[PDB]
């Protein structure tokens, strides 16, 4: 939840752009599946602990 | 897939005082979509990283 | 009657997405609080917040109203119509959230740099208490209209177990989502192929 | 439309054609027709089975 | 032919005169926000970068490319609005959309005006070749009107004074 | 239209009517109909002659 006080990177950019987070369970998606071994978005479901 | 996630974080503002202290990004390096290892799986050792 | 609430699921989301596309990020109000947030602390240090859109901004006003109530308590000395120009424009801005009005504050009080400029944030914080609250009331009303339809589209999964019935719920078993629902709506021509195969 | 269905099943999915025998792949192939980036065969093949994973269930 | 290419130079120049005679919801709201928050716009586009989902950007570059060719009919993508509550970041995203659109309008304005000058210049080559045709009296007046590169007020006034050229082409080509 | 041809050739340009005999003077009169300033009876003559000049050349 409170990863707002922390800058987070998977590439050179911080993760902050809402394109770089995408959630998608149980639906047909190749944009999800071209992302396998890709860091350009980071895929996370219900990203609060 | 097992895409890891570098954290560029600062400290708490009570430690943040001083030219080493301020102007310092701590570096976690976490493993996202990752799983611990007891022992090496012998059969899936090809598709394991 | 399933495609009624399936249509209204799209109707409120496209009705919401549009409002959110059209958010009134008030520059005039922000410019005038930011000017007056600078000006009162000149008085206070001698003794003679940001995103005006944040959900958290409503308790930011609720503290900063009390931050001014603690500073109006230390300087307890103001017209009745002035308090009426205050409260009457507040209730309208809670009903007319798109168009927010600015008032050249009616100036009866002390010529000190507090009691003029504090009286401005007497009005510019009740207006911020007007715009920020009433946006949340209409938005949660928009989110409650959608989440009622979410129970109605759980009942779509309660239909004959076609796969796109199960695909319908697996796209719709989430609370509101500005980005997800809208993108999600575009990829449901399967559902136009679902319901015509469902109830013809 | 049958000829486009032969292209995904034989060249992208790389399977023996049993396409309209089972209806869940009969929905997914025209959905992939709109999709670009056909160079990653394992992208569509894993995306197809996780939809086939939806099609048979008991939960 | 010649009356077909003279009908062509009438059509290109009335196209160019209608175009150069002819955006207030573009320029006014950009200028009023720039004071609060077209060479002005590009530096302000450089300034807005100094001062967000993937799709939003996909629509963003889509409408910019489309309205650059659909110059007359401009789409109003409003603003998708999935950004933060602060008045300034939605404002900075909406104004980049207006800076990317108006610069697309500006590039379209330069391409349309230059092509309208080019095609009348290419027709001007055919009309001095119309001067080169056989020997008629208004053929001589055809070039003497048209040995001048393409200008707004001059050739527009010449079109009313090329009432001789239609009696030329009847007498020349019948 | 022969009346306007008589009128400009006779009163303005001040020649006896031989208008249709040579074609270059014939095309000038519908332009001279549209132009005002008939008080200056010499401008029309020299503007027309300038044309009669270009009507035969070898350059």
């Amino acid at each position: 939840r409170n990863a707002n006080l922390v800058r987070v990177v998977a590439d050179d950019v911080p993760l902050d752009a809402a394109h770089i987070e995408e959630r998608n369970p149980g639906t047909s998606d190749v944009a999800r599946m071209i992302a396998m071994d890709q860091a350009e978005p980071l895929f996370v479901d219900a990203r609060r602990t | 897939n097992a895409q890891m996630l570098e954290i560029r974080a600062a400290l708490d503002p009570a430690q943040r005082h001083g030219a080493p202290s301020a102007g310092f990004e701590s570096l976690q390096h976490v493993l996202y979509n990752g799983f611990c290892m007891t022992t090496v799986p012998k059969l899936l050792q090809e598709y394991l990283t | 009657r399933e495609t009624q609430l399936y249509n209204e699921m799209v109707l409120w989301l496209r009705y919401h997405e549009k409002l959110t596309a059209r958010r009134p990020g008030h520059l005039p109000l922000l410019t005038r609080i930011r000017q007056d947030y600078d000006k009162l602390f000149g008085f206070v240090a001698a003794r003679p917040d940001d995103a005006v859109y944040g959900d958290d901004y409503v308790p930011r006003v609720d503290v900063f109203l009390r931050g001014l109530e603690d500073l109006a308590r230390c300087l307890c000395a103001m017209r009745a119509e002035e308090v009426n120009r205050l409260m009457d424009n507040v209730r309208d801005a809670a009903e007319r959230v798109l168009v927010y009005e600015v008032l050249d504050v009616r100036d009866p009080l002390n010529e000190d740099p507090s009691v003029l400029v504090h009286n401005r944030l007497v009005y510019l914080c009740r207006l911020a208490y007007a715009i920020s609250k009433s946006w949340q009331t209409l938005s949660h009303m928009c989110l409650d209209r959608i989440n009622s339809l979410r129970r109605r589209l759980i009942l779509a999964f309660h239909d004959r177990p076609a796969f796109a019935r199960v695909y319908a719920r697996n796209a719709l078993e989430r609370p509101v989502d500005g980005t997800t629902a809208y993108n999600l709506l575009r990829r449901l021509e399967e559902d136009f192929l679902l319901f015509r195969n469902a109830l013809r | 439309e049958e000829e486009r269905r032969k292209q995904f099943g034989a060249n992208v999915l790389n399977l023996a054609p049993a396409m309209v025998a089972q209806p869940v792949i009969s929905t997914m192939i025209p959905k992939y027709m709109k999709m670009g980036g056909h160079e990653d065969k394992l992208a569509y093949q894993l995306d197809l089975l996780r939809m086939l994973s939806i099609a048979k269930k008991a939960t």
